[PDB]
């Protein structure tokens, strides 16, 4: 009974190539929205497998943006099909764990890969080509990137991919 | 954003893919995509999950192989999913063969490994409680036989109601054997329901027996086959005692005696026999204990208590003990009261006379310091060559070897009057209904049985084997072979013996090499119980025999970390010990770390000690559990711990019975008596407040002894449907009293039934609901039930706890010494089995303190899942109780 | 062991050792020891505690000045000491010069560094509580000047009984000055204690105000100088209005007549004469709030209210209020009732008619929805011109100019009728005690004083001062300098004007660059509170003046972590927010680590909040706590956090005033007076349970607005022995009532003061021991207290904070986005200083949360140090209270 | 005790000296029960 995938989880044994992991995808859109380091204060809730630093990026779903003219701001979920639930509702839902194991031990890295969804293939074929490296594809699979993740890129289990702001039903 | 979600998770197979294929369909709930392009799994319609997989040789056979067993310990880039109730999953894996990692085991994200290791799932983005859960008629007969046992009468009523309920008649026969060959209206009489009203309280038995000659021979067992036939007796229920139910064996096989002098020979072709000991003595052979032992142990524990209440030099006693051929009331009385020395058949002097040796023993104890010197002579106290030893016989020794003044005290009937201990009536009421059962259940293919108790379980057993078994005990001391004799007797006998010439010998030298003996320790942790000073007197006494140092802890944790509690124990100051309700040595409810665990830790090394026992209520529990997680702080608790449970709640798991349990159970029961036949003086029902706090054993207990009509547990709480409906029984019971017995009401509630509808609250509601017809009235006695002078029960069990606890330690402490001298210490499975709690399971055994803490109780403000619902099952029965 | 003990420390000095022989004996209490063998430090007898100094070259001077500064940084080898209370030695040396490390900073291990660095010091061997610490008579004149003010009577009241406590005759002057002129027995009265039973509740004055038209000159001037010579008269009170002090100033400067026509002229040689202000008006100057004005605030608020409370298009009403010189009623009022439109005399239309200003302020109202106009005309409305605008001038003007049906509410007498607020018998009863002191502390060289309020504080400045002032700003406004006027106005009614006209204008272009524009988002924790929606309401309004978009966070932290609740604050959804009681987003208990932290977190991120402002009591302090706390894990945390404290309680730390407080009081002083009215028609006394939880806040004041007799408190806790004789007080007080007013008696008992002697409890003792000469009853009316429509302080007050917290907001959002785009965040002083609580502080000061929950609060269960205890003594003074 | 961090930290005690009791088998520690023991509010001397 698993409702979709929760995030994708890259550990790395050097802190060189973890930091500029981090500084990679920082670049691509995502957000910091939790850090942790080996103090007592710090919150544990992931760190097996331990880990010496740990930060976990969010790329924030898509809303129904927000108007006021001045400048584009998000809503609320007050939005178009927002519908509550037991927990929370119902929106174009990405997370990616980043952990960093000790100086010693760790498995080396498989053969694997994750494609991702975007409503903008261009836009993001612009900044791996402002950034990075952009690998041709094979199979839905629109092109693929990497740094020491080789990572693929695509459209969702929908039709196809950039309307946040959506229209109201009748 | 421009990483706006996650479509898929693509996997890379050598060459083979299928294996991988079967895992995620089976395990994860995935489907292969119709018609594939080569030789895509999404898991179900309105949702967005989906795994590719790749037969293109981009992954290794070699590389992953090594992978799998590298995470065999217990770091790579991994895949979470979100999935509701991962208890159901991680099962689902560990029985599929399957490898898992989680958080508390209660659990948060659960993660496993295919041909495409590290498989996460969360229960959720971040941190907070997690995601919701996702969608058979046969007329009996019942006769006494022997002489009288308490619990006789509790036994026949249950029989009686069993039988009703079962829907079949009950007919007593009068006089037993007697009244079975003379037959008739006379002596076989039906018998109602509330014709066996208040027969709990009753001493005796209310149909009577008697010794028929006539029975003994093939002349009189005719007679009575006929009578049975003639009542239409389909089968029969014999209660008594060992010939007694060999000559009920007897007239089974017996029983095809066809003849002619053929309708009821068809019918009445086969014989339904059940059999029950009723006798006094334990001296049947497949049962742990026989309808009315206990009692009877604690008429002579009575008196020996009294005897023990004075000053004085030259005074000696001897107990006169009733029981013929076994020594288990006179083992364990001089367990129970700390004898000097026990006359009983099974045990007689061997190496030299008996005056030599009843002189050696008494003359060491009188010479340590023991003042009062108690000896018990059995019924059956005999010598090598089987000659009987009298108790002027004894009395004479005492007299003229010693230079003692000797008073001789003689219980004579005393042990078979008064009314049934709350043991006695518990457990004759549960054999009654099983004898029902049993008789009801039997095929002339199944050998009759005989109802038989096997520490703390009903169960049933070959009544010829039972039968041959006993005999095989009698020929043994009748060949004088004693050391097999005892053997031949229950395991709980041979322990007993053990315990009590142990326990009797500080003054002889240790039995263990100078490099066997260790420095044992001992707390009372919680409230006071029953058996709690006995377990500290066993334990240091055993300890003295053995050449073991005893110490004990005096007032729990917070007065060994605050005040450097550790007292030694010596021999003189702990007389009378075993017989002295709550804790001499000082208990409270401080937890270790409520106290200082730095310092207890300290203590434990500036004393050296081997070994802890604990003896206590939950807080104990707690306790060792606190002392067990601190290991890895200290190697100083690196030793055995073990826990024996005491209790009046019955509230730790690991155990069936609780030390002290009993004491209670009898105390409130003694209560209950006076309250009830306070109700039948007056059309009356008393509310009667039970302790016990959110454990509802002894309410469910004491309503079985009682005869409660209801009793109101904190396990079901107090709905005010069961409130009316109940009521509304009242309502009709006194209704339905014109005529019958008027043998009072109660109702039993527990204090944590319920916080508003309170002992005083519910008794006013009845009032109201009575409408004039009857009243109601509370009885709140307090946590007083706790109890003075420990039951003969909890008194020898304490014992045989303490020995099997110190004996524990003896065999863990070569092991915990290893990682006592060393650092490093990991916390293995090899050293979380030392710290451990001792108890009884249908079997009596040690369980590790990890396995009831995480599983087995509610850690939490609750402090307790039950056993005692068939219990509760049959005393609603017994009483007419409707639920809902 | 070999190791047996630790005899003492050996230190070496270079070559000079005297430095760190002064450290050890003044820090460490050590001393040298006698006849030095060359050129030991022991500390006591019957002790072994030795430190040995040699001055031999083996320590460098440059290797331990190196290390001394290498250490400051917050590893090396110690010593650490046995000593008990380190708080004491830790504030010694940090107040010494000397760095210190330690463990809560409660504490347990202090650590220090000498010229011999790295000395410990430890307050037990492992973990457990510490070791426990070792070891003048002048006769006084009252009187009341110009128009009825509510509070008059509290105010005379205290005066007399203050007066009479002090041990001086109190005189009450009838008709004010004409009293005072005319003189007499006839308008001159002595006053007893009992005299002034209940003026509390009474409206107006007791004692009359009548306009002397012959003390405007020196003719009557010199009547009254002779006439309170006459009668003995030492010192003068005056309460009463601007030129009612200005002539009573002139008055006192005037005093030098000396008028021959000696002993009278050489006692009565200087006048003692002290001001309070009685006053509807809060014109003048030097105080804060003038007695009568809060009240009169009231009786304007409840028309509006009331007016608002219907449907309807074409409507327009007019509320003329009373009040000549200032414009504080009108602002006020305008503020706490969202009026359209105001007309002050402070602010009239400058750059455009007033005519034209209304109808463009009340057209953009209608446009954007509002469809109930108000408009509020004061008595001093006027136009640039000095040209009085009448009522029917406005009405005319929105009849005319728009279509709309205009209905004219005038308040008139009622603005000066009915009992005092809360706030007005508060502090008109504390000005009173305070007059009598001033005028007993006076000596010639001391300027004459002025009671007035600064801040919720009772001071006391220069009459002369505040006279002129007052005459300053009426200069600035006859002068055509309103902008002037404004700045000459308490800087209170500087910042309402402020906040008025920026909530009163969404409906302009912001007043910020796009740039400087934030998100800032609202929550309200805890129970609901007067002021919450206020509170909210004023932010949402504040935040589309400067152009922020604000978000309101619904149903506390539960809400969001479990629900997303953030929600969007629209302009006409809000309308009416500021008048409605209760949390109109939601408010609940629940903590940000009760639901999920990391979920709050990932929300705060997610619509990229640039601060937040939380409305609430004690679990919105220990909320701020809890998010300033998790800052190290969450970027989206780094922000600002503003709590305005908001309980009925008063519990939070870091503010004198808690929004609600007001509301509460004033209701439960409400239902107090019907209760002492209900005793005093029936000899019966009446204990009021109080709530507020473990704060005693609210009985204290209700003690001391309502005339209770005795308020029992959480902080004091209940005696029996005071109880004892507290209820032979009531008995005395009882049989001294014949012949006095029956005003009835009432005990104020907080439900937290005892949970024993409850109020039920405490009542029933008192008719025990009343022996029929009087009876108790209770009045428990439990936890609905809380009150509906908030009071017009709470709306004014809340509306002043949300303002000064977005204001905050503003400040540090720049700072707080270096943390926040920034890993590595190491938690630093710049970071915790954002995290803060607006209060009241004597001033209006942001504390940060972490000084305020170390601390300044009771963390724990208790949920709260005091500042009431002045309060409390002079209600036990005005009442006759003995305490123990 | 972790400051000043630290990886790894051992407390070891030689522990004081108190009355030897006799029992002839061989000698081990008394208890609080020895000679010069005075009981304080915390432990004693
Ligand atoms: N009947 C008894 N009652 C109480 N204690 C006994 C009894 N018999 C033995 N003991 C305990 O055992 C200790 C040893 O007993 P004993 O020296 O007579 O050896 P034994 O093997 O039990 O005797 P025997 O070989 O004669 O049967 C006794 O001193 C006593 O403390
Ligand atoms: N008497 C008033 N009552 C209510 N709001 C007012 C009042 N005066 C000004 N305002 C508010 O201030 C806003 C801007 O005011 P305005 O357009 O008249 O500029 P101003 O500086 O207040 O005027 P002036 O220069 O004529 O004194 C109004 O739209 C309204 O929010």
């Amino acid at each position: 009974s698993i409702s979709d995938l929760s995030f994708t989880s890259f550990v790395t044994n050097d802190d060189n190539l973890f930091e500029e992991t981090f500084n990679f995808y920082t670049k691509l859109g995502f957000h910091a929205t939790r850090s942790y380091v080996k103090n007592r204060s710090d919150f544990e809730l992931t760190g097996i497998s331990d880990s010496i630093k740990e930060i976990w990026l969010e790329s924030f779903p898509l809303s129904e943006v927000v108007e006021a003219g001045r400048e584009l701001r998000k809503p609320l979920q007050e939005s178009v099909g927002y519908e509550s639930e037991a927990l929370l509702g119902y929106p174009y839902q990405g997370g990616v764990v980043i952990k960093l194991r000790l100086s010693n031990e760790k498995n080396n890295d498989l053969p694997g890969e994750v494609t991702f969804f975007t409503a903008s293939i261009d836009k993001l074929k612009a900044k791996l080509i402002e950034i990075g490296a952009e690998i041709i594809p094979s199979k839905l699979v629109e092109f693929s990137t990497r740094d020491p993740m080789g990572d693929v890129i695509s459209f969702s289990s929908y039709p196809s991919l950039s309307k946040k702001i959506t229209s109201p039903d009748f | 954003s421009l990483f706006n979600g996650t479509s898929f998770i693509t996997l890379f197979a050598p060459n083979s893919l299928q294996a991988s294929i079967d895992f995620y369909t089976n395990f994860l709930g995935f489907a292969i995509r119709k018609n594939s392009n080569q030789k895509l799994q999404l898991e179900e319609d309105q949702n967005n999950v989906s795994i590719q997989l790749i037969l293109d040789p981009e992954h290794a056979a070699s590389v992953s192989q090594i992978d799998q067993n590298i995470r065999n310990l217990t770091i790579q880039s991994n895949i979470a999913f979100k999935s509701s109730s991962l208890s159901k999953l991680v099962k689902l894996l560990k029985d599929g063969g399957h490898p898992v990692q989680q958080s508390p085991n209660e659990i948060s994200p659960f993660e496993v490994y295919t041909v495409d290791p590290l498989g996460s799932l969360i229960g959720f983005g971040f941190k907070n409680p997690f995601a919701v859960n996702e969608r058979v008629r046969k007329t009996i007969g019942v006769m006494t036989s022997g002489g009288d046992s308490p619990g006789m009468n509790p036994f026949v009523r249950a029989v009686v109601r069993a039988g009703i309920y079962k829907g079949c008649k009950v007919f007593c026969i009068h006089e037993g054997y007697e009244g079975l060959v003379r037959g008739g209206e006379k002596y076989i009489k039906e018998t109602q329901w509330h014709d066996v009203r208040g027969w709990l309280v009753e001493g005796g038995t209310n149909i009577g027996t008697a010794r028929c000659k006539e029975f003994r021979e093939r002349s009189g067992r005719l007679k009575a086959c006929k009578n049975m036939i003639d009542m239409g007796i389909d089968a029969l229920i014999v209660c008594g005692g060992d010939g007694s139910l060999t000559g009920a064996d007897r007239f089974r096989s017996e029983w095809p005696s066809l003849i002619e002098e053929q309708q009821q020979f068809n019918t009445h072709q086969n014989l339904n026999i059940c059999g029950a000991v009723g006798s006094i003595d334990n001296d049947m052979s497949s049962t742990d204990a026989t309808i009315g032992a206990f009692s009877s142990l604690d008429r002579i524990c009575r008196a020996i208590d009294y005897i023990d209440a004075t000053a004085s030099h030259s005074r000696a006693f001897i107990v006169e003990v009733m029981g013929r051929h076994c020594g288990w009331l006179g083992l364990l009385a001089g367990l129970a009261t700390s004898a000097d020395y026990i006359l009983i058949p099974e045990k007689p002097a061997s190496s030299r006379e008996w005056q030599d040796q009843m002189c050696d023993i008494v003359g060491k104890h009188r010479a340590r310091g023991k003042r009062k010197t108690i000896v018990i002579v059995a019924e059956g106290a005999i010598s090598n060559d089987l000659s009987p030893i009298s108790c002027d016989q004894v009395k004479d020794v005492l007299v003229n070897r010693l230079g003692l003044d000797t008073r001789v005290t003689t219980l004579g009937h005393v042990q078979r009057g008064g009314t049934a201990v709350a043991f006695d009536r518990i457990y004759a009421t549960l054999q009654g209904v099983e004898a029902v059962n049993a008789v009801l259940e039997c095929d002339a293919d199944t050998p009759s049985p005989m109802i038989a108790i096997k520490e703390d379980q009903i169960t049933r057993v070959p009544l010829v084997d039972a039968v041959e078994l006993t005999q095989q005990v009698a020929k043994s001391i009748e060949s004088r072979n004693f050391k097999k004799a005892i053997s031949l007797r229950d395991s709980e006998f041979v322990e007993h013996m053990k315990n009590f010439i142990s326990t009797n010998s500080d003054h002889v030298p240790p039995s263990l090499p100078l490099e066997k003996r260790k420095k044992i320790a001992i707390i009372n942790v919680g409230a006071p119980a029953g058996g709690m000073n006995s377990a500290v007197y066993s334990m240091a006494t055993y300890c003295m025999s053995r050449g073991h140092v005893p110490y004990a802890i005096h007032n729990g944790f917070s007065g060994l970390a605050r005040h450097e509690s550790v007292r030694s124990i010596n021999w003189l100051d702990i007389e009378g010990w075993g017989s002295l309700g709550g804790s001499e040595i000082g208990t409270n409810r401080t937890l270790p770390n409520d106290a200082d665990i730095g310092m207890i830790a300290y203590f434990f090394e500036k004393y050296g000690f081997d070994g802890l026992i604990l003896v206590g209520g939950f807080e104990a529990f707690i306790s060792l559990h606190q002392l067990e997680r601190a290991r890895i702080n200290y190697p100083s608790l690196r030793i055995p711990l073990v826990l024996i449970p005491a209790t009046i709640s019955n509230n730790v798991p690991g155990t069936e019975y609780s030390l002290g349990s009993d004491t209670c159970l009898n105390s409130f029961m003694e209560y209950c008596d006076v309250i009830k036949q306070s109700a039948a003086a007056t059309n009356r029902v008393f509310v009667v407040e039970v302790q016990g706090g959110n454990s509802g054993y002894i309410a469910t207990h004491a309503q079985l002894a009682c005869g409660a009509q209801i009793s109101y547990v904190p396990e079901e709480g107090i709905s005010l449907a069961q409130l009316e409906m109940d009521i509304n029984s009242l309502k009709e019971s006194f209704a339905n009293d014109q005529g019958k017995t008027k043998s009072g009401r109660l109702i039993l509630k527990s204090e944590n039934a319920s916080k508003v509808l309170t002992t005083e609250v519910i008794s006013t509601i009845i009032d109201d609901e009575a409408s004039g017809r009857f009243d109601s009235k509370t009885a709140i006695p307090g946590h007083v039930q706790q109890g003075g002078i420990p039951s003969p029960m909890d008194r020898v069990r304490a014992s045989r706890f303490a020995i099997r606890a110190v004996s524990f330690i003896e065999r863990h402490s070569d092991r915990c010494q290893t990682f006592k001298n060393s650092i490093s210490f990991r916390q293995t499975d090899e050293i979380t089995s030392t710290a451990v709690v001792l108890g009884i399971h249908k079997q009596l055994r040690f369980t590790p303190i990890r396995q009831l803490y995480d599983f087995e109780s509610d850690v939490p403000r609750r402090m307790r899942n039950i056993f005692w619902s068939n219990v509760r099952e049959i005393s609603d029965m017994l009483s007419g109780r409707t639920s809902l």
